[PDB]
């Protein structure tokens, strides 16, 4: 999860929107494009997702490390 | 005290909750400044005077953060490179250049002497961490004097440095939430906005939210 | 004995011997400078006397807690540095004294900001002056008592040599 | 083990290659 | 300008080489090697089998003397407004005119005399290095041969 | 002068003097005017 | 009373008149420093600054260098002195290049008046503009300042080394 | 208290202009207000208008224009922004023809107008080495 | 350099600029180029360069040292 | 603040430090330089290619010389499975005595060679520290040719 | 300084002009749309590149386009 966060933290919205463009092209080619137009997460939401995943991954890694170490010994 | 998993988990959990809540307090201070702050109602009061010299505060906090980081972390790196170069007597260690936390040891001595001298109705010190006997329950140590040496000096200054940088990010977010030299009308863009544009060389993350984002990162580091 | 700051309730314009009734403004400025310097030095001296008596962390302990005895125990090369620092400070004060609008005891240059002084500013200046006077009397008493008895402040009080 | 003469002349030839390098560097302009 | 400065340095260095030969011959020029325990591992030259060959103490002393002279030079370089002859040319200043194949024969403490002597000293250093490289002896050995034996005596 | 003295002659020379002169030249060049 | 006011009655400057920026103590203390002391040529300012700076610079190098000694060692003192002198040389190089790239003036406090009076219709930045009227703000002034800094640094480092040796030997 | 009587009653902030607006350019905004309204400075905090002529100096055109946009909330419209070079070289900037740029005024010519949409732009490969 | 973007570093640099401009004994020294934060593309490049250099260095150290210390 | 990005007037007029940063990162984008033609582009690329090949040959010559001078190539020939190849000697003033002792190989502290040049040169028929020196000399000559 | 171009897809809705923070754009008479007005960019020397102008553009792919170019103390938004 911590490594997953870096996708949102390091990248930008334009690339994901333009990739969603081709995915939407495929869906339209198969007549399965949703009426609710799929858009990439906003810049602020991309940052929020990145920081939330970063915190969750780091805190969970420390959580598992601490708990296993201090329960074993 | 003899259930070490419980003690470790309780400490870590409560410190994490504290750090998150502090970052949230900074975030909502910034939100108040953006939304609920009225310039007319706060003429020449404390809030106004703080905004009027925000530059001085932020610049001196920047200098303090650089000083603390340089010192703490570079003493760590100096120790690392002296050890890697086979120069064990050039470290910032106890058997080397020693940085004794004398102020904290003085306080530790004052507490272990408190019962009968300054707390005359006490029978024992408040905590054995300040000094005293080793308290063991079922052959497991409950509490014991926590000695402070050069290793605790460095890590305490690391704590101070990380806390100062987190405060720097959050205070810069709160103070520059309404306006700046870059964006003189940042309050009109709201508390939560990505940028003002690629101009001015680039105006990413100028919000105040983007400061609660970076401050969350630095709080994670510190905690 | 003028509209000068420092007149308090118990004895307003306290000049029983008339030292100020004949002096000009320059002599009165000199008197105020001397009084303020004496008061500040005496406040520092009283605080140091007491704190040294019940706390002397420096010099690896030693430096007997009784003042007027540690006066002859400082390495005498630390005395020189204190003397030089006081001298440099007073050289800076002398340089301040020629700045325009200088006031007798004002080394912070409060005349730059304080035009048309308030009652709070005058009251605080009087507070500083009165505390300085009390500290002058206290330090004179401290030195005299330690000379005649040989015990320090908290030592003489603790034993009961009163 | 190479001699002092071997290293010295290699250093001298290296100097000549250096003067040729700045001439190429300056010819590729400021 | 560069030619004049290099000629001055070449003459002074002929003097320095004579002084070094005299010091080596007359029991000066300290003996042994530098103390690695005192001056770190940077003075260690090689370790053949369990012994550390260090930089000779004589080399260190000669380097210190050369450091004195080079420091004097660096001060004069960053003292342009107080020295009689500057190291570099001021913007506007124009380089003295080349002396040519043969500088004017003006004896005494003249620009031409110093110019000629600097050229002669630099040529002498070039010839000394060439002789040492071609024949294979030490520089001081070549100077000793070129003085008959009156230097290393 | 032996061959083993060349490291002690060259490493300080290169790694300290060359940075100094290179910094001087580069700073002078990039701070020029027209 | 209020002890913070706009600087020089200008509420639009990025500055304030606090009890630290514009206090009489600050005024006198900064006016006795070599950088602002009246009656000093730029060479004298540089010499005093270099003396003080070398004097306090030899300290950390000698005390905490790579060749320290809990007792007094001539090698430790020489190492600290050489390190301080080389650091002063680096600082002098920086001063020289800074002055080379910053100013183009040989006599200030006049050129400004000349171009404010006799017009400055030229390439500007030498006739017009000109930041600062101090003698330190000229090509000649900064060159002498750097020369003084360098010489005074050498002298002060040597003096501090002598003092350190005397203190370690006779005390 | 202040250098000029028309300055807003501002206590000064460490966010005003710097050495740049003494040797490159400074911007001054002038306006007349009916009331001594309390407004927020683009640089620091709260200042008080004068019931009459008001003059403020800033380091950027954007700061003056942000102040002017704030003034519109006070029903103030006559604000005018000038650029001052290192000497007293005053140039009127914002109400350039006396009419705000949002309102069409005769005597303005189109600058930077292309007589085609975006799709008519030339291919970059045909704009190589010019 | 990758997580923190510009805009947050321009205001901090402005504060540093004010601090340098308003301090005695350092007003004598002024920059010729106005210090500004790295551009967005430059910041991306610098973060990528740090990421790549650290990646390469740490893996080279690991592979070499592990092979040497494990296989004699 | 001028004359550094000689190839770009737009950058040379930048009053900020961005001019220095962008001057480095646009130095080799010849197609974007001011007053640019195709002939000059190809000629500059050609000369840069020559300088680059010269750099490569100088790097190889340096490897050869340092193996010949501070390596143990000749000793490695007689026992390739036990002798560890040496890349070059180390002279670092920051070393302690312990670091000197640990990095000490034969006569001076040195780095083991992980480039496999010993095996490559041994395979192609090199048996002497004078064969490597000849290669270094020839490669410096080739670098001079290319420059 | 940055480059700002206006295209005839302009509908003269003035949202670009009233969004410019540095007074770069202005409305000028025109005869290519119902409103009889088109945006102009006569003060691009003050253009900062914030692109607020084209965030307020309602036309399909914009009628005001900002091309970032050479930087200036005005275009970099430097108060120092
Ligand atoms: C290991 C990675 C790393 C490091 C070293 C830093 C370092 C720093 N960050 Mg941070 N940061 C990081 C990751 C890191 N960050 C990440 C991942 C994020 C994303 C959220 C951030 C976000 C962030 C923000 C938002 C802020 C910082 C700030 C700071 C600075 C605090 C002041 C200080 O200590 O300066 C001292 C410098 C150091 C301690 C670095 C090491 C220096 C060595 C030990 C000493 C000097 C070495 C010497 C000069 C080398 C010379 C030789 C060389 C020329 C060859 C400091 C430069 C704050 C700032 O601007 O500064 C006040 C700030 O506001 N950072
Ligand atoms: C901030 C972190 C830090 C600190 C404090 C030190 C400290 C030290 N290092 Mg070190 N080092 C560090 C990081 C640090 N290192 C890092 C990150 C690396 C790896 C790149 C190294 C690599 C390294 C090596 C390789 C060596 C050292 C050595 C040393 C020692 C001597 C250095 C010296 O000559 O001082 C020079 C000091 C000065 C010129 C003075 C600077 C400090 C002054 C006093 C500041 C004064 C401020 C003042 C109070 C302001 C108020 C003034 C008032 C009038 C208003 C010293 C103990 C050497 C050693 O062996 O020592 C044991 C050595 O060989 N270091
Ligand atoms: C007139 C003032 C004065 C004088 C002459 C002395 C003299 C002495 N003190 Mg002392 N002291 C003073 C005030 C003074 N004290 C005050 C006010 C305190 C309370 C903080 C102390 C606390 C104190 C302790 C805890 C100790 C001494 C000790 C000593 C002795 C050794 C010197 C030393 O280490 O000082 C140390 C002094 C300090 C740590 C505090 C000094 C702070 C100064 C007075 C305030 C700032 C002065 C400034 C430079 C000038 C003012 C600026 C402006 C007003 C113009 C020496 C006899 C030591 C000793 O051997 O005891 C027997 C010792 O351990 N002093
Ligand atoms: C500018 C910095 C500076 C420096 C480097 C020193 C250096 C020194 N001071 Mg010192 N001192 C200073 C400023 C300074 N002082 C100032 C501003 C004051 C206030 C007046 C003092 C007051 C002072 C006293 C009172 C004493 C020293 C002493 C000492 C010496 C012992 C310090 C130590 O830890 O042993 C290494 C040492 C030579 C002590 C000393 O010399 O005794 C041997 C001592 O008793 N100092
Ligand atoms: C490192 C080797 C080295 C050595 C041995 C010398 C030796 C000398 N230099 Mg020198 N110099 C050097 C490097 C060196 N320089 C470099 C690298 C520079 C350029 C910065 C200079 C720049 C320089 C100048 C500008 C001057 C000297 C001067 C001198 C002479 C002073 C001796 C004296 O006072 O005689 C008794 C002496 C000939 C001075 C001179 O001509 O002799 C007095 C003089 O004015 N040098
Ligand atoms: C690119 C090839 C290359 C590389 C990376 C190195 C690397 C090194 N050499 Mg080296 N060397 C080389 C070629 C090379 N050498 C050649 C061809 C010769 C024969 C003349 C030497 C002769 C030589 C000696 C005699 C010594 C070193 C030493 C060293 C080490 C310290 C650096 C130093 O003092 O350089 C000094 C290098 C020279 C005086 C020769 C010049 C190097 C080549 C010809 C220049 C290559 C330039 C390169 C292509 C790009 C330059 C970039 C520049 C513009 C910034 C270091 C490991 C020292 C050592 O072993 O310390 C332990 C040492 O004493 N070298
Ligand atoms: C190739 C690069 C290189 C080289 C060769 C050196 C070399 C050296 N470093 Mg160093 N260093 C470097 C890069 C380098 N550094 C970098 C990049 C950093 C930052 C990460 C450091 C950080 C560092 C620290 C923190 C310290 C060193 C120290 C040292 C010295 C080793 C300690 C010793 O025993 O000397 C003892 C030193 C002496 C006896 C005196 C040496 C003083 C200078 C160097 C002599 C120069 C003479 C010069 C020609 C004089 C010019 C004329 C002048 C008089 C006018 C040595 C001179 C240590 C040292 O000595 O500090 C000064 C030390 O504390 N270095
Ligand atoms: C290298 C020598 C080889 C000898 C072999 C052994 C000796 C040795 O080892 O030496 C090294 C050594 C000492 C060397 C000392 C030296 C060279 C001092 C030189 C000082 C030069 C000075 C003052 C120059 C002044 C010039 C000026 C002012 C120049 C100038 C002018 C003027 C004159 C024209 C006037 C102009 O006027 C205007 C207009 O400005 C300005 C200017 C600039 O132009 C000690 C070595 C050891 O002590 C150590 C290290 C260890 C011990 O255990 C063993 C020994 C004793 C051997
Ligand atoms: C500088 C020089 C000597 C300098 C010596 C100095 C400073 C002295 C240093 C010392 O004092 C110290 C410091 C310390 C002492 O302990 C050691 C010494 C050493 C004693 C020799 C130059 C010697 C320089 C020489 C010999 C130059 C020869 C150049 C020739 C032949 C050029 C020919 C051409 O220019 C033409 C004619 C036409 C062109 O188109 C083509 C070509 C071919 C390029
Ligand atoms: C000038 C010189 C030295 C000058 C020294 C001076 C000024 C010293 C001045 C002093 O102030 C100092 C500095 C320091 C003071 O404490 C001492 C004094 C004394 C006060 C040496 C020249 C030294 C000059 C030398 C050694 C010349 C050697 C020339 C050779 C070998 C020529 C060979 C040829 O002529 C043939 C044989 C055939 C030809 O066809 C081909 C060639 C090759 C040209
Ligand atoms: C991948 C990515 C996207 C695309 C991401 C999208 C469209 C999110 C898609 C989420 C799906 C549709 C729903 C979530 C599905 C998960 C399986 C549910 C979460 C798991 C639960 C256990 C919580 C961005 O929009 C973006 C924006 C800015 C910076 C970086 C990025 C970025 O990295």
């Amino acid at each position: 999860i911590w490594a997953f966060s870096l996708m949102f933290l390091f990248s930008g919205r334009g690339y994901w929107q333009e990739l969603i463009e081709s995915i939407v092209w495929a869906h339209n080619k198969l007549k399965v494009a949703p009426s609710i137009q799929p858009r990439a997460l906003s810049i602020t939401q991309g940052r929020a997702v990145g920081v939330a995943h970063y915190l969750l991954g780091g805190i969970g890694t420390t959580w598992a490390f601490f708990l296993a170490r201090i329960i074993s010994v | 005290a003899i259930d070490y998993p419980t003690q470790l988990s309780l400490f870590t959990h409560h410190v994490w909750i504290g750090g998150f809540c502090i970052v949230g307090g900074a975030a909502h201070g910034a939100i108040f400044f953006v939304r609920d702050y009225n310039a007319a109602n706060n003429y020449n009061n404390l809030i106004d005077r703080v905004i009027r010299h925000r530059d001085a505060i932020i610049s001196h906090l920047n200098w303090v953060c650089i000083f603390l980081g340089c010192h703490s972390f570079g003493l760590y790196v100096h120790n690392d490179t002296m050890r890697a170069l086979g120069r064990s007597q050039d470290l910032f260690s106890d058997n080397a250049i020693a940085l004794k936390p004398i102020f904290a040891q003085f306080i530790q001595n004052l507490h272990t002497l408190a019962p009968g001298s300054t707390a005359p109705n006490a029978l024992t010190t408040v905590s054995y961490a300040f000094g005293g006997d080793v308290i063991s329950v079922g052959s497991k140590i409950a509490m014991m004097p926590i000695s402070l040496g050069t290793a605790d000096f460095l890590v305490h200054h690391i704590h101070a440095f990380t806390i100062h940088v987190t405060v720097l990010i959050l205070l810069k977010g709160v103070l520059y939430s309404r306006n700046s030299r870059l964006i003189p009308d940042k309050a009109n863009l709201g508390f939560r906005f990505p940028c003002d544009g690629p101009g001015r060389g680039g105006t990413c993350q100028v919000s105040a939210w983007d400061h609660v984002f970076l401050g969350l990162f630095w709080m994670y580091n510190s905690i | 004995l003028d509209g000068m700051i420092g007149s308090s309730a118990p004895f307003k314009n306290f000049d029983p011997l008339g030292f100020a009734a004949k002096a000009d403004q320059k002599t009165l400025n000199k008197y105020r400078e001397s009084e303020l310097k004496h008061g500040r030095v005496a406040m520092l001296a009283v605080l140091g006397w007491i704190v040294q008596e019940f706390w002397h962390p420096l010099y690896d302990g030693k430096l007997s807690s009784n003042p007027l005895k540690a006066l002859t125990e400082v390495p005498l090369i630390g005395w020189a540095q204190i003397f030089v620092a006081i001298n440099v400070i007073e050289y800076l004060q002398n340089k301040i004294k020629e700045l325009p609008g200088y006031r007798p005891g004002d080394y912070l240059g409060t005349w730059e900001w304080v035009e048309q002084s308030d009652e709070g500013w005058d009251s605080y200046q009087t507070k500083e002056l009165n505390n300085g006077r009390l500290a002058m009397v206290a330090i004179a008493g401290l030195i005299v008592q330690d000379l005649i008895t040989g015990q320090a402040a908290l030592e003489q009080i603790t034993a009961g040599n009163t | 083990m190479i001699y002092d003469s071997q290293v010295y002349i290699a250093l001298v030839i290296a100097v000549v290659a250096s003067v040729l390098a700045i001439r190429l560097g300056a010819t590729l302009y400021n | 300008k560069a030619e004049r400065w290099n000629g001055r340095h070449a003459m002074f260095g002929w003097i320095v080489l004579l002084a070094t030969g005299y010091a080596q011959a007359h029991g000066l020029l300290p003996e042994g090697g530098m103390d690695a325990k005192e001056w770190g591992t940077w003075v260690i030259v090689s370790t053949t089998n369990g012994e550390q060959v260090t930089i000779p103490a004589a080399r260190a002393a000669i380097a210190i003397g050369h450091l004195h002279f080079g420091a004097v030079g660096v001060f004069a370089a960053y003292s342009k407004n107080s020295v009689k002859d500057r190291l570099l040319l001021e913007p506007g200043e124009k380089d003295e005119a080349p002396a040519g194949l043969f500088p004017a024969l003006r004896p005494g403490l003249t620009k031409e005399a110093e110019m000629l002597n600097g050229r002669v000293a630099m040529l002498g250093l070039v010839a000394l290095v060439a002789v040492s490289a071609a024949t294979g002896q030490d520089i001081l050995s070549v100077i000793d041969q070129g003085l008959g034996g009156l230097l290393l005596k | 002068m032996s061959l083993d003295l060349l490291p002690s002659f060259f490493v300080p020379l290169v790694g300290l003097v060359l940075p100094l002169f290179s910094i001087i030249g580069l700073f002078l060049y990039i701070e020029k005017e027209n | 009373v209020s002890f913070i006011k706009p600087y020089r009655q200008d509420p639009f400057v990025g500055h304030l008149a606090t009890p630290i920026t514009t206090s009489a103590f600050t005024r006198a203390y900064l006016k006795v420093l070599p950088a602002y002391r009246p009656g000093l040529t730029p060479l004298s300012r540089g010499a005093e600054i270099g003396f003080t700076h070398g004097y306090f610079l030899i300290g950390p190098f000698y005390t905490y260098g790579p060749l320290r000694s809990v007792e007094f060692s001539l090698t430790s003192l020489a190492a600290g002195l050489l390190a301080a002198i080389t650091l002063l040389l680096i600082l002098t190089v920086g001063l020289s290049i800074y002055g080379q790239v910053t100013y183009d003036v040989y006599d200030n406090a006049l050129i400004v008046k000349l171009v404010r009076q006799m017009v400055g219709s030229e390439r500007t930045q030498d006739l017009p503009q000109i930041k600062g009227t101090s003698e330190l703000d000229t090509v000649l002034g900064w060159q002498k300042f750097s020369e003084g800094f360098f010489s005074g640094g050498l002298i002060g480092s040597i003096v501090a080394a002598v003092g350190i040796a005397l203190y370690s030997t006779y005390l | 208290k202040l250098k000029q009587s028309d300055f807003p009653k501002f206590e000064g902030s460490t966010g005003g202009w710097l050495s740049a607006a003494k040797n490159e350019e400074k911007y001054v905004i002038i306006w007349t207000s009916k009331d001594a309204s309390l407004f927020e400075m683009p640089t620091g905090g709260t200042a008080k208008m004068n019931a009459g002529n008001n003059v403020a100096y800033f380091a950027r055109k954007e700061q003056c224009l942000a102040l002017g946009s704030q003034l519109r909330g006070f029903k103030i419209t006559n604000y005018k922004i000038f650029r001052i070079y290192p000497p007293l070289d005053i140039t009127l900037l914002h109400p350039f023809d006396g009419v705000f740029p949002e309102k069409v005024n005769q005597g303005r010519s189109p600058v930077g107008k292309r007589d085609a949409s975006i799709g008519g732009n030339p291919n970059p490969a045909s704009l190589k080495f010019q | 350099f990758l997580i923190s973007w510009r805009g947050y570093w321009q205001e901090l640099i402005e504060t540093i600029v004010w601090a340098h401009e308003r301090t005695p004994l350092a007003n004598l020294v002024r920059w010729k180029d106005k210090p500004v934060a790295l551009s967005i593309v430059q910041a991306r490049l610098v973060g990528l360069a740090h990421f790549t250099i650290g990646y390469v260095l740490t893996y080279a150290a690991f592979v070499i040292a592990s092979t040497i210390g494990k296989l004699g | 603040v001028y004359k550094f990005p000689k190839f770009s007037k737009a950058l040379a007029e930048d009053p900020s430090t961005r001019r220095i940063w962008y001057g480095i990162a646009t130095a080799h984008d010849f197609e974007s330089h001011d007053a640019m033609t195709e002939s000059k582009l190809y000629q500059k690329i050609f000369a840069s290619h020559f300088g680059h090949i010269a750099i490569i040959f100088l790097w190889t010559a340096g490897n050869l010389f340092h193996v010949a001078w501070q390596g143990n190539f000749e000793a490695w020939i007689l026992n390739p499975l036990k002798v560890r190849p040496i890349a070059h000697a180390i002279w670092d003033p920051h070393f302690g005595q312990a670091a000197y002792k640990a990095f000490l190989k034969t006569s001076s502290p040195a780095n083991l060679a992980l480039s496999g040049v010993y095996e490559w040169w041994y395979t192609i028929g090199m048996r002497t520290n004078n064969d490597l020196y000849q290669g270094s000399f020839f490669l410096i000559l080739l670098s001079s040719l290319l420059l | 300084s940055h480059t700002v171009k206006i295209y005839d897809t302009c509908i003269g809705c003035t949202q670009c002009v009233r969004a410019c923070p540095t007074d770069v754009l202005e409305m000028v008479p025109w005869d290519g749309c119902k409103a009889g007005q088109i945006a102009s960019a006569p003060r691009t020397e003050d253009c900062v590149g914030c692109k607020r102008c084209e965030t307020a553009c309602p036309t399909d792919f914009l009628s005001v386009r900002v091309y970032l170019g050479g930087e200036t103390t005005r275009s970099l938004g430097l108060a120092y």
